[PDB]
């Protein structure tokens, strides 16, 4: 799911703003 | 030699044979010298001619397309030294597409004070194996001899003797019979005689005496009324810096070409002024400058039309034109290198300017010198400058960067949709044409056209710079009305200096310098950012955002767009020191030589480096012999028209179906060793054992103080060569003879290593018999610390024992004589 | 600047009416 | 019509009134 | 009967769920729906509410920003067929702003005529690729799915159901997740199926009650009438809506209710062609005492008057309402975004119109390329007004490429001028000849000629080359001289060539030149003449930026400059593939022959680094090589050749173990032309085998205690032998060696041994190559006497 | 080009790290 | 492009034809 | 020269008619 999105692609900043506490 | 001829000026001498001739009465053939377009001539007309006068030619000798002639020996053999200011393809000796030559001839050449010589495009050219171009020149790295039928080994040499001197190749001639000295290596800067000497001090090449530089011609001292003297007495000038010429001379042969006009420099009538100087009129003394300064450009008819990038290279050593230009160019990837390198240079342009049916240009940036428009020529209605057909261009050179002044004509720009009036004000007081009061002659209804260059600037909220990324934040920006907002264009590019805009790079077609990434809009509040992909640390980035939205039907812009601003990433742990290699150079000492990290990521404090010593192996002692982004892969990739338009469209759309809809639903109410060097890149182990192997290891940190961050720690292995000092067998060979006639033998091993001893080889002889030999193996060695033989019969003998260590064989014993008895 | 348009008319539209009924045709 | 009224400026209350009835 | 509940009016239900009962006792809902600003309303107020009754409804519907509805179960499920008569943006349903909404209801709507769906600003909804819409709509090339969290994965859409594979997903096809997908016969979804997955009557639509049955069908697909789904009806019954007949006895009744003035908003049921339609067709009009469309005198005009006096069409909803108009008194303004092509769709809608009071202005056009969707309007009276005095503008209009006909449609302005600016994509010869069919007196009228037609082309005079000279890399051509009447207004020549082997080639025609196709430009310059005899007649150019043995298309354009001659376009060449001749096959690659074995040689080679010219054979020389004399004074005391043709490898044959070989490769192009050849060497390996000491160690053992030995050379000497060991052995003692070189080898044919002592004596004899060894020999007898 | 593993642990770091975050 | 050494008589001899000699 | 005639300022087609006889 998350690497699937980032590590495959390429993550925007919101996209990285949902895998946080 | 000598000069008794004349001394004649340059002549292009092309498509006949008389003018050539007329050089043999002529000894110094001041200026160019052009020896082509000769197809009539035949290779049976000469059989060795040779000219007494001609010794010099000053100042380049040029050899293009010549038929008819089997060798160099045909025109004169007496040539000494090619030298001058002036040069053709910045080569002495050029040898390019001959026909029909297999052999170079002279006898004299040994020496060039400056040029070089090549040789291309040949088809029989034979005999450049048996003369080396180390001693023939002052050079050693511009010979080119390329294309050639004796590279391939197909072309024969024959020498006199295995005689022609020599301190398919036999010896150093140049043709069969022709012999090229080589001169001792006692002088090496005065050439040599034909006898083998080296000349004076003062001599150069050839000549006719040995330390005798009166005889000489082509000396490194000047030459006059017969002889090498080392001062010109004035007015005499240092004719290319072999001769003196009273300043009479000079300015008369100057004249007389207007063939590379001599003038005054440092004394010397050298026909060529160095870069940065100026035409001192008083002597038209080369005066030194700073930087480019003016000099006169000779354009076909006071006009050069440039339309594309070669048509541009012929404006470089160009200061001050003389009439006007044109520009044209069209297409081509990446033009603003080019043009800035071809006439980056151009400080004054005595003309006017045109960019009529200009194309793929977007800013300009091709120009940095240019100051000053003298205006002598003028496009009719008095206009200095004409700009047309452009719908690419955006923006002029930076205005903070550049300074440019016109003295009269009128501005003009007509068809230029793309250029926003802003930029057009500027340049009207900028370019001196509205600080004169007179009315230009420019178009606005046709320039800015569904364009603008309307923007904001944007705030960087927060910034957070790691070593491999950056993230960004700004604050969020919303046009008038919010639905317009369709994200943001992060650009951004490496910057080694804080002067890197977007007048740097690209400004052409086909090529851009700043990778682009895009930003969704923010929440309708959170800040918009983004965060890198990753980048090398400890280097500095200018970047800049700007804002993309939704056009209306006159394409006015509502966006933002931030200034260029400078990140550098953080310092992180210095790379491995690249190439890590030790060489031991004698028995106790070794040297290493390695290249700094990588990416030092700050500054390398100090190296630290360790060894151990390895041993000598075992199975040794047991074994016995007895455009310019990133287009490889695309997940975010740069963008097109097409992407521009479809989005918009859709967004139009979208917009449109929306406002229909609400306005339907709502109407209003009805340990070890170690060193360290500090700023070094070389080591020296002191006092280490001969044949001992050493694990060095190389690291570097670019941090010692705050903390030991250091790079991965390198291996290499050396193995030091063993001593070859004491080989020899050591102590008294003790025979021992006893009842049985057995004689033992006490022989002492080499006190010194020398690594290890393989062997101890015997060779014994009976008196009048043949000799003996015989391997000791180590283990029968130390078995008997000697040898034991069984069998010896009456009579003296003679032994030799020569120990083998494994730094070579050593030195046979003495032969030691001993009487067995019976 | 900002403009009362799209999803912003209707949020800023709902505190005004939206509790008694919307405009009928 | 609700976006012919007020789209460029600010709306007056009265306008989002009269959506109302 | 196939419908045994009312009809109901096309209702909009706002602010208030509790009116949805007057629904439920109606299966059909004429005109469109409408449900929305819900925003008191909760789930639980909605799965408690099921709709038992409707079968089709004859336009859209719409939903828009509701909350509650987790499902579209909650609403009438037995929906089966959707006509779309009257559109809503070009669209027969709408989903936006949905909140509470995770799956869809409706399973046996199956049938889509006119309409696509808009789905947008949905983040709670999934399950919108398993729908098929290629076998629900009749057309996909609408459905318009945007800014929602499907486009990611939101509930994983699972749906343990036949997962049909048509669209190319291979995902289980579903609606709900105990509501498979309804599949049934591809010859059965255009005269409707069962429920159960069976075949149905041909003469109804979508859901069926039994196979096979017409008397029980759901929907009707042409009409309905006494119980049975029929395609035609008596007259006595009038065709209305076009799903059913109506008897004249409520077509005449609805007609006087209209008539009398006690009900707003209607117009008279006039029968028209057998049907009692609210509106009359041009050439007929409407009678009150006949309840019919009259006959009229000639043809007869409907006078539409506009509100406002304009109305900008940008979808088909709007051109729909002037179904019958010829007559239009205001103005038109034009705008497209997006979407497909309608012209279709408009000429069927406005066709009939042919007058117009105001002028017409287009403006962004994006998805037509021409304005040919109106052939009966012939004269534009212009009668409102533009500001600057124009009837008719055209603003930002990229997708235009011509006007209207010129030989089938004419059009003339009776007063006014024209504007034409910013338009790339039309051409001054399209608004020339519409200039002069109009007969625009010549009137003041702005026309850009610079920013017009730069994307387009509209060339039509040809160039055609006459001189053609290629050898290996250059063309020199000459085309037959082409100038305006203005021998000033010519800039040149632009020749445009590029590589192109295969032949798909376009002409240039305004594309931009810094893209990633690019035309290599040779700017030819003007000769500026009106043809002169004595500087060729033709103008004549060579090019050199071509490679050998390479085609490139190659065409060439005339440029000029036109303010005052108006059809002047320049002249351009055709497309030819002039494929450049090669020179020898280029030098071979990687020669590197390598020993496998001890007799044979592998050879290994790439093909010329340039391509230039057909591969063809290749030869390959071979010669052995000896050592040198040097080596006898060391002691540590034609020419047979091979072809392959189009090979990357080579096997040599004809060698032995020792000794170098000289090998060199040499390609050719022409079975005639080739190239130098290249140079290598190599040594097989030695066979150790072949140097051991052969022959019997004949002893000459004389009574002097000499003995001298004589042994024979190995059967095949590897080079050579620089020495030989000899170890011999007295019992008792250990083994003794000696060197024999060259030297006293052949001085005592042999060895020759000094100072030995009686007794038997064995020796050893060992021989010395290059490479390797020989073989000790075995110890042979031999008793020295005494 | 991308980020993963370690990068994008760190990137995790870079972008939510007053608030923590989970990987 | 450029004419220099093997190109200036290639083009030369190659545009020539319509007329005789002359390098 | 013809080789320091064209081999910089390149002559054009017309140049090169100017040669041959």
């Amino acid at each position: 799911g998350i690497v699937e999105q980032c590590c495959t692609s390429i993550c925007s900043l919101y996209q990285l703003e949902n895998y946080c506490n | 030699h000598l000069y008794p001829g004349e001394v004649c000026p340059g002549m292009d001498i092309r498509n006949n044979l008389t003018r050539l001739h007329e050089l043999e009465n002529c000894s110094v053939i001041e200026g160019h010298l052009q020896i082509l377009l000769m197809f009539k001539t035949r290779p049976e007309d000469f059989r060795d001619l040779s000219f007494p006068k001609l010794i010099m030619i000053t100042d380049y000798l040029l050899l293009f397309r010549v038929y008819g002639l089997e060798s160099l020996k045909d025109l004169f053999p007496n040539l000494t030294v090619i030298r001058g200011s002036r040069l053709f393809f910045n080569y002495a000796l050029v040898i390019f597409e001959m026909v029909h030559l297999k052999e170079l001839g002279l006898y004299n050449l040994m020496n060039i004070t400056r040029g070089s010589v090549r040789i291309e495009k040949n088809n029989e050219l034979c005999y450049l194996a048996t003369i080396d171009w180390s001693r023939i020149l002052d050079s050693v790295e511009d010979n080119y001899i390329v294309l050639n039928k004796d590279d391939n080994e197909e072309c024969g040499d024959i020498c006199p003797g295995t005689n022609c001197p020599a301190t398919q190749f036999v010896e150093r001639c140049w043709t069969h019979s022709h012999c090229q000295k080589v001169c001792p290596t006692i002088c090496k800067s005065h050439g040599c005689t034909a006898e083998g000497l080296c000349c004076h001090s003062e001599c150069l090449g050839n000549c006719s005496q040995p330390d005798d530089p009166t005889k000489c011609v082509a000396c490194r001292n000047f030459y006059l009324d017969g002889r090498c003297v080392e001062t010109c007495p004035p007015p005499y000038y240092h004719f290319q810096d072999w001769r003196c010429v009273n300043f009479s001379f000079c300015q008369d042969l100057h004249h007389k070409c207007k063939c590379h006009q001599y003038v005054i420099h440092n004394n010397k009538c050298i026909p060529e002024c160095p870069s940065g100087y100026t035409m001192n009129s008083s002597n038209l003394l080369c005066t030194p400058c700073l930087g480019p300064c003016p000099k006169v450009c000779h354009l076909l008819e006071g006009e050069k039309t440039i339309d594309s990038v070669t048509s541009a290279q012929e404006l470089r050593g160009c200061t001050v034109i003389n009439g006007s230009l044109i520009i044209n160019i069209r297409g081509g990837n990446n033009l603003a290198a080019e043009l800035e390198a071809n006439l980056g240079l151009i400080e004054e342009i005595s003309g006017y300017l045109k960019i009529r049916r200009s194309y793929a240009l977007v800013s300009l940036s091709f120009f940095r010198k240019l100051r000053l428009i003298r205006g002598e020529t003028l496009e009719i209605g008095n206009y200095s400058f004409y700009a047309l057909d452009n719908q690419n261009l955006r923006q002029l050179w930076d205005w903070s960067k550049h300074n440019l002044t016109i003295t009269q004509g009128k501005l003009f720009f007509h068809y230029n949709p793309k250029l926003c009036l802003s930029e057009i004000h500027k340049m009207e007081e900028v370019s001196g044409t509205k600080g004169r009061q007179e009315r230009n002659d420019i178009a606005l209804k046709t320039n800015g056209d569904q364009a603008s260059c309307e923007n904001e600037l944007l705030k960087f909220s927060y910034i957070r710079t790691s070593f491999d990324k950056i993230l960004l934040r700004w604050e969020p920006y919303w046009p008038p009305d919010f639905r317009d907002l369709l994200g943001f264009m992060l650009f951004y590019k490496e910057a080694p200096y804080q002067n890197v805009t977007e007048f740097d790079g690209q400004d052409a077609c086909g090529s851009n310098s700043w990778t682009v990434v895009d930003i969704d809009p923010p929440l309708r509040q959170n800040h918009p950012g983004w965060l890198m992909r990753g980048l090398k640390p400890w280097t500095q980035y200018a970047i800049f955002v700007k804002t993309l939205v939704t056009f209306s039907d006159e394409r006015r812009t509502y966006g933002a767009k931030s200034d260029i601003i400078y990140v550098q990433t953080d310092a992180t742990n210095p790379s491995v020191p690249l190439d890590p290699i030790s060489v031991s150079n004698s028995s106790s000492q070794i040297i290493l030589k390695w290249k700094p990290p990588s990416d030092p990521n700050g500054n390398i404090t100090h190296y630290l480096v360790f060894w151990e010593r390895q041993a000598e192996d075992s199975e040794l002692f047991e074994l016995d012999y007895c455009y310019e982004d990133s287009a490889g892969e695309c997940c975010s990739c740069p963008k097109t028209d097409s992407q521009i338009l479809k989005e918009l469209e859709e967004s139009s759309f979208r917009k449109t179906f929306e406002d229909y809809l609400h306005n339907v639903v709502f109407v209003p109410r009805p340990h070890r060793p170690f060193e360290k060097v500090v700023n070094k890149e070389s080591l020296v182990i002191s006092g280490l054992r001969h044949f001992t192997g050493y694990r060095i290891e190389l690291q570097a940190c670019n941090q010692d103080t705050p903390e030991e961050r250091c790079s991965v720690a390198a291996y290499v292995s050396a193995r030091t060569m063993p001593e070859a000092k004491a080989d020899d067998i050591v102590g008294p060979v003790t025979h021992e003879i006893f009842e049985n006639n057995v004689v033992h033998l006490m022989w002492q091993e080499p006190k010194e290593p020398n690594g290890l001893i393989v062997l101890y080889e015997v060779s014994y002889r009976r008196y009048g018999d043949e000799e003996l030999h015989l391997c000791v193996s180590r283990k029968h060695f130390a078995l008997e610390r000697g040898c034991r033989l069984r069998g010896l019969s009456p009579g003296n003998y003679s032994v030799r024992i020569r120990a083998t260590s494994l730094a070579g064989n050593g030195s046979w014993t003495e032969p030691t004589y001993f009487y067995v008895t019976d | 600047n900002q403009h009362l348009c799209g999803s912003h008319l209707v949020e800023a539209l709902y505190l005004v009416c939206g509790e008694r009924g919307f405009f009928y045709t």
